[PDB]
């Protein structure tokens, strides 16, 4: 029966719901795994690499991207919706700095970025399907770190701590377990990396992994071959 | 059924639109709200929901202009062009006019633009329910609005998923209203809203919103420690 | 069947059968009632208060479409409001291009030439609702119309229109409505639709009423209080000598 | 209604027999009986 | 009786109700009419599942447990979605 | 029935005919394309004509301005189009900013015309593989690749159509920086990785070779000829 | 060969409209009929009433409409579509008198509503609206004509015809009044029309149950017949017969 009420997106099945929604959700799940933390030291992405075959080099799976020099996003999903909402995020970032001369806080281009992925079939805008990928923006801001969940349906939300992609139900419940209200970078930083070893498919080992943090302080920061393999040291 | 629910273009052999029921079935697929109303006061009062106990609370009161909020029940996407539209609408008629836009003919244009898709095959019906609190020169008015593009003047009601409960409770103690205070008021809200929710659980300042607005007193939001002051009076089961 | 579907594809026995169902439709709403008195024009309905929260007022059938004419709807109550805009609008139209106020004879052949443009095309469907406009002028006397889903706008000296059409037509056929005036016509539309309401099924009711007339200067508007209390009254005494 | 069905007349309920196990059921229902072997 | 010469096309809901909770250990509190009132067209055989439902509360959760027995009838396990609704 | 449509997802999540147009892609001839210390390469088969056809008309390789060239491999048509679209990009970004295109930028750009013809419902999906290699304006031997559902990635060498799988796991076993330490060991390499599909070695084989700041270079027949000799000679001294 | 039926422009194996040929079959749905002739120097239309009820304001209803100052049309058919039509042919009457600066010619407005049920026809946008049209005039030059406009974009000139229901027996009947002395007088022919009507229903008129308009060339105003002076034919021709 779930075959008439799903070939559009603009069509409401008996239950009430927009399958096609629900649908691009679900493909939300084929992407690698990602976590962020927000802690009163600022945030911290972690995602898993998924390198398809080595001689690839490593500087074009972008699962992690800057946003100004304050904020940091997070992809799972289709390169292709990454690569539209991360120039959206970028341009409106720009935008409003140009136009109020301050930084946008990571609440607003969040909103910015669900309000460009809200237009499914509007006669008004091209894009006619949800945008399959879910994007975890942590930046800094007046009101401290922050860190923000945004999925296709256009919802955004904020998280002190959350996992997105293939590894997301099995990744949640340990970020529920290891998540007490105060640490520190460097220890969410160990955990975040403890669950991606957890929930890896390879041995986390330098490279298949990448790390990221924001600061109040020095700015966007991607962790290079050196300081990650300081960091797996000692996990 | 099954050849006649495809699109909100075609008639049942009944009447009926299909499309429009799904979308006042799918309203009831969201948290519990309520709203109401003094001889001087209009209140809202919601449960606003946790997708996980890490994730924070999704915002509920949505503050339109300031003598206007509403309280969604519906797909996150309708209720933000909603939201936007009723922005737009009342900064429009405070530039033209200098003086707030009446909440009925606020509710009026939101009804007619949700209409308007409920005929043409453009895009599907505006899958939220709302609950407009305003106050206007004439007094407080609490509305309804649903995907059908039906509004109703409401003077105490409730939308969301298990709004049956806090309708009745709404029913039973609608003589107190005309005559309560603020805080009788809130309290009239929130014992709805503990009704309305199962037994085992409760209220906490962590997951109800509260939105009130009347005479001199602009619409104002308060949620996580902001409605301790109700829930602490709140008298228990 | 196969030609129901979409309102541009003819049957074999050439029927529009979404128009049909529009028809359908508006026979399961509400009913409402008009009367051309011999200086005048009222209107009733039996509105549906489906729940005690709604506050009296709500759910307006018998909007207003420019001054002199009123528009008493029934059906879908979305549709209602649309129609009832897109009357307004006209009647403004009109206004602004010749300087002087609406036929409505006029008026109804606008709005059921919008109507039946909406029922024509296959990317929309028919107006899910029917109405009945009604006028009074020192110039053109009294006016009663009823447009349908098809867009027809025969004239009227009273219909009914909703689930209670019948019975209403035949206590409407039994009125000397060509003689009989304001004042007691209103009555009688009360008794009527006391007559015609269904308690045992609709439960909920409210009687609203409404005329235009030379008494009110040709300018239409809702029943005063009192006037409204006693017609009910009247109306109510009227069942009971019935049920005697 | 295995070790204390009696509840249900107590409390004024018949407790009916008759579930379909519509859908592991062969080892979930040897489970739930920790018999009645059928072909 | 059929699905497709003389063929044959609140209160009845209520009826059912107390027929089908006779047999049952109801507290006289219980407003059928409102149980009723909260129907929406549920017609009988969604009456008897709301009392089977209200035996099974009475089974587990001891015993509102009409108003929950008819809100399970309805099925609302509302498997509460990521997008609102 | 979840399929026919460009924008309807299935259930595992999966655009499938933009999944069937790479599998068309995955129907050309195949074609590999390596990077060097100071030379790109690109080697194409050619899967040979019928003596009446002419051989100017046919291209696996086009160079898409001075310091940057594209290899092929999927629907000719498509292929034809999106080159000259590219080229005409080219030349309107040199005019937009007065600084030679980057590999990276057109090859984005080619991306995300490919995106763009795979978002809606009325356009078929470009069903190509593209492999750009290039030299920066700073010098650097760049190779990057397109697919048809609008992603790019930056890779060393790798092989696209038909023998794909094969030639990129004789590349990945046999390729190191020792192998690519000078200009001629990368093409030995380039022929090394086709031979295994190709059949002549010289009758079905063209090498498009970069050297920074040098136009595009063809190989004559003749050269490769002697390239495969000498690959020949080393195979069998190695023996 | 059934599938080729749910659209307009979709041609059938053999070649045919399906959906024009239901557009007919909604021609004769109004349960209506009329009938129009033309005499030496006048032509008439004349067509059934239906107000079944004492409620209906039987003056507005009606099915006779004056296109303009000299031309007249009778519509048969769904009235919502009857009523469009109708006011389409007004406003191009009205637009080729502003544009040429002389009344339509009843053959022209014709052919323009023709060309525009045509074209309805062809472009899939709307069904042809399902009202057939007749209309009545005086031309200078060439004397009475009478036209129809079937919802398919054919508008062949007549000297007597019939539409609705009963049209095929009216056009038997007036085949045999027309096939001897052809041209006939103001009475005669309204005779013919009224005695056609009441003979293919089985039944005769009271002077409210019938509708009739004529245009003379001595009078080349559409001109709706009163109450008063149909009773008077009726009584004339039937104490006369
Ligand atoms: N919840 C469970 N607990 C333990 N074992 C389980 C469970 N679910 C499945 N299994 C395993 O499944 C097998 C038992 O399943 P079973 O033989 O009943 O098949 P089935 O899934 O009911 O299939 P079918 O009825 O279609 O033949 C055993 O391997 C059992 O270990």
């Amino acid at each position: 029966t779930r075959s008439e009420y799903d070939r559009g997106v603009n069509t409401f099945s008996p239950e009430g719901r927009l399958f096609q929604v629900e649908y691009a959700i679900e493909a939300i799940k084929l992407g690698s795994t990602a976590i962020g933390i927000q802690t009163s030291e600022g945030v911290c992405l972690a995602v898993e690499k998924r390198i398809t075959s080595p001689l690839m080099e490593p500087s074009s799976i972008e699962k992690i991207v800057e946003i100004d020099a304050h904020i940091g996003c997070a992809m799972s999903g289709l390169i292709a919706d990454a690569k539209t909402l991360i120039d959206k995020a970028r341009v409106e970032t720009q935008n409003h700095w140009f136009t109020y001369n301050e930084t946008m806080t990571v609440e607003s281009v969040t909103q910015a970025v669900s309000n460009l992925a809200l237009q499914f079939g509007e006669e008004d805008a091209a894009m006619s399907r949800p945008f399959g990928v879910a994007l975890l923006f942590g930046g800094v801001d007046e009101k401290g770190p922050q860190l923000f969940h945004m999925d296709p349906s256009g919802t955004f939300v904020q998280c002190d701590a959350r996992a997105i992609g293939s590894a997301s139900e099995g990744a949640q419940s340990s970020l529920q377990e290891v998540y007490h209200k105060s640490m520190t970078l460097k220890e969410a930083i160990k955990s975040s990396l403890i669950i991606l070893k957890q929930v890896m498919e390879e041995k986390l080992n330098a490279t298949n992994i990448e790390l990221a943090t924001v600061q109040p302080g020095q700015n966007f920061h991607m962790f290079t071959k050196e300081e990650l393999e300081e960091v797996i040291k000692d996990i | 059924r099954n050849q006649y629910d495809n699109d909100v273009t075609v008639w049942s052999p009944q009447g009926r639109i299909h499309q429009i029921e799904y979308a006042m079935e799918a309203v009831k697929q969201g948290s519990a709200t309520v709203g109401l109303k003094s001889k001087t006061h209009a209140v809202l009062v919601a449960l606003k929901r946790a997708q996980s106990e890490l994730a924070a609370h999704q915002k509920k009161i949505l503050h339109v202009d300031n003598h206007i909020g509403i309280s969604i029940a519906g797909l996150t996407a309708d209720a933000r062009l909603l939201c936007n539209f009723m922005r737009q609408e009342c900064l429009d008629s405070r530039f033209v006019f200098d003086r707030p836009l009446p909440v009925s003919r606020l509710v009026s244009l939101i009804g007619s633009k949700t209409q308007i898709p409920t005929q043409r095959y453009g895009r599907r019906p505006y899958g939220v329910g709302l609950l407009i609190a305003g106050y206007d020169d004439m007094g407080p008015h609490i509305f309804q609005t649903c995907p059908s593009a039906n509004y109703f003047d409401c003077r105490a009601m409730s939308i969301g998923a298990r709004s049956q409960s806090a309708r009745t409770y709404l029913e039973r103690h609608m003589s107190e209203f005309m005559e309560c205070n603020l805080n009788e008021l809130v309290k009239h809200g929130l014992r709805a809203l503990r009704e309305t929710l199962p037994a085992e659980q409760d209220l906490t300042t962590k997951n109800v919103s509260i939105g009130i607005v009347g005479k001199d007193l602009e619409f104002t939001i308060y949620d996580d420690d902001d409605v301790s002051p109700f829930l602490e009076g709140l008298e228990e089961r | 069947t196969g030609y129901d579907l979409s309102a541009s594809t003819f049957s074999p026995d050439g029927r529009v059968f979404q128009v049909e169902y529009a028809m359908k439709a508006v026979e399961n709403s509400s009913t409402a009632i008009g009367i051309r008195c011999k200086d005048g024009v009222v209107f009733g309905v039996e509105k549906l208060v489906l729940s005690k929260l709604y506050e009296e007022g709500s759910n307006k059938r018998l909007f207003n479409v420019d001054r002199h004419v009123g528009m008493a709807v029934a059906g879908l109550l979305a549709d209602a409001r649309s129609l009832a805009d897109i009357a307004r609008e006209e009647a403004s139209n009109f206004r602004s291009n010749f300087g002087y106020n609406i036929p409505l004879k006029h008026l109804a052949d606008r709005v059921a030439m919008y109507v039946h443009a909406y029922t024509l095309y296959s990317a929309v469907r028919p107006f899910g609702c029917s109405f009945m406009l009604g006028s009074y002028s020192v110039n053109d006397g009294a006016q009663l119309y009823m447009i349908d889903p098809s867009g027809v706008s025969y004239g009227y000296w009273g219909c009914a229109i909703g689930k209670a059409r019948q019975a209403a037509k035949t206590e409407i056929e039994k009125l000397q409505m060509k003689e009989m005036t304001c004042r007691d016509i209103v009555k009688e539309v009360a008794k009527i639709i006391y007559i015609v309401h269904d308690e045992v099924k609709d439960k909920a009711f409210e009687l609203e009423l409404s005329w235009v007339g030379e008494l009110t200067n040709g300018r239409h508007e809702i029943v005063p209080k009192d006037i409204r209390e006693e017609a009910e009254k009247y109306a109510k005494e009227s069942l009971k000598e019935e049920d005697e | 209604p295995l070790l204390h069905p009696e509840r249900f007349v107590n409390l004024g309920i018949e407790p009916p027999k008759g579930v379909l196990l519509f859908g592991g059921k062969t080892l979930c229902a040897r489970a739930v009986a920790n018999f009645i072997r059928v072909i | 009786a059929t699905n497709r010469d003389r063929k044959i096309e609140e209160e009845a809901r209520a009826r059912i109700m107390q027929i089908h909770s006779r047999k049952m250990n109801v507290s006289p509190d219980v407003n059928y009419e409102e149980l009723a009132r909260c129907t929406d067209d549920f017609n009988g055989a969604q009456c008897k599942a709301v009392c089977v439902e209200a035996g099974m509360i009475a089974l587990r959760r001891g015993a509102e447990d009409y108003m929950e027995g008819i809100l399970e009838v309805q099925a609302k396990k509302k498997a509460n979605l990521q997008y609102y609704a | 029935s979840y399929d026919r449509a460009i924008t309807v997802f299935s259930p595992d999540g999966h655009l499938f005919q933009v999944e069937y147009a790479q599998e068309a892609v995955k129907k050309g001839s195949t074609a590999v394309g390596v990077r060097g210390r100071d030379i790109v390469v690109l080697g194409v088969e050619k899967k040979s004509v019928a003596k009446l056809q002419d051989e100017r008309t046919v291209r696996k390789i086009c160079a898409l301005d001075d310091n940057v060239c594209m290899a092929f491999a999927g629907l000719t048509a498509d292929a034809r189009i999106v080159i000259n679209r590219a080229r005409v990009e080219c030349q309107s970004h040199r005019l937009t900013v007065e600084d030679p295109v980057t590999v990276e930028y057109i090859t984005r750009y080619i991306a995300s015309l490919k995106q763009r013809y795979t978002q809606s419902n009325g356009r078929r999906p470009f069903g190509i593989s593209a492999l750009i290699v290039g030299f920066d304006f700073d010098g650097t031997p760049r190779l990057y690749q397109t697919d048809p559902s609008g992603t790019y990635h930056a890779w060393k060498a790798n092989a696209i159509g038909r023998g794909a799988k094969s030639v990129r796991e004789f590349l990945e076993k046999n390729y190191t920086d020792e192998a690519i330490e000078t200009d001629d060991l990368t093409i030995k390499l380039v022929i090394k990785a086709l031979l295994e599909v190709v059949q002549s070695g010289g009758k079905n084989i063209e090498l498009a070779v970069m050297r920074r700041d040098q136009s595009l270079k063809i190989l004559n027949p003749e050269e490769i000829e002697k390239y495969v000799a000498e690959i020949e000679k080393e195979k069998e001294e190695n023996e | 060969s059934a599938g080729f039926d749910r659209h307009i422009t979709i041609f059938s194996p053999e070649g045919r409209l399906y959906q024009v040929e239901y557009a007919f079959k909604a021609i004769n749905q109004g349960g209506l009929t009329s009938v129009a002739v033309r005499g030496k120097d006048c032509a008439v239309i004349v067509t059934q009433k239906k107000v079944p009820d004492k409620l209906l304001d039987s003056s507005t209803v009606t099915h006779l409409f004056k296109i303009t100052e000299n031309i007249g049309c009778v519509m048969t058919g769904m009235t919502a579509d009857s009523r469009s039509q109708v006011q389409r042919a007004r406003y191009e009457a009205a637009n080729w008198k502003y544009k040429y600066g002389y009344e339509i010619p009843v053959d022209m407005l014709c052919k323009r509503i023709a060309d525009i049920s045509q074209v309805y026809t062809q472009n899939a946008e709307m069904r042809p609206l399902g009202c057939c049209m007749i209309l009545i005039g005086i031309d200078e030059e060439q004397g009475p004509q009478v036209y129809k406009c079937d919802p398919a974009g054919y508008y062949c000139g007549f000297k007597a015809t019939a539409a609705g229901v009963k049209q095929t027996e009216s056009t038997s009947f007036l085949e045999k009044k027309v096939k001897k002395k052809f041209d006939w007088t103001f009475e005669q022919t309204v005779e013919t029309a009224i005695t056609c009507l009441s003979t293919v229903l089985s039944i005769d008129f009271k002077p409210s149950e019938i509708e009739v308009g004529v245009v003379t060339v001595e009078n080349p105003k559409f001109r709706i017949l009163t109450e008063a002076e149909i009773d008077a034919h009726l009584v004339a021709l039937a104490e006369r017969d």
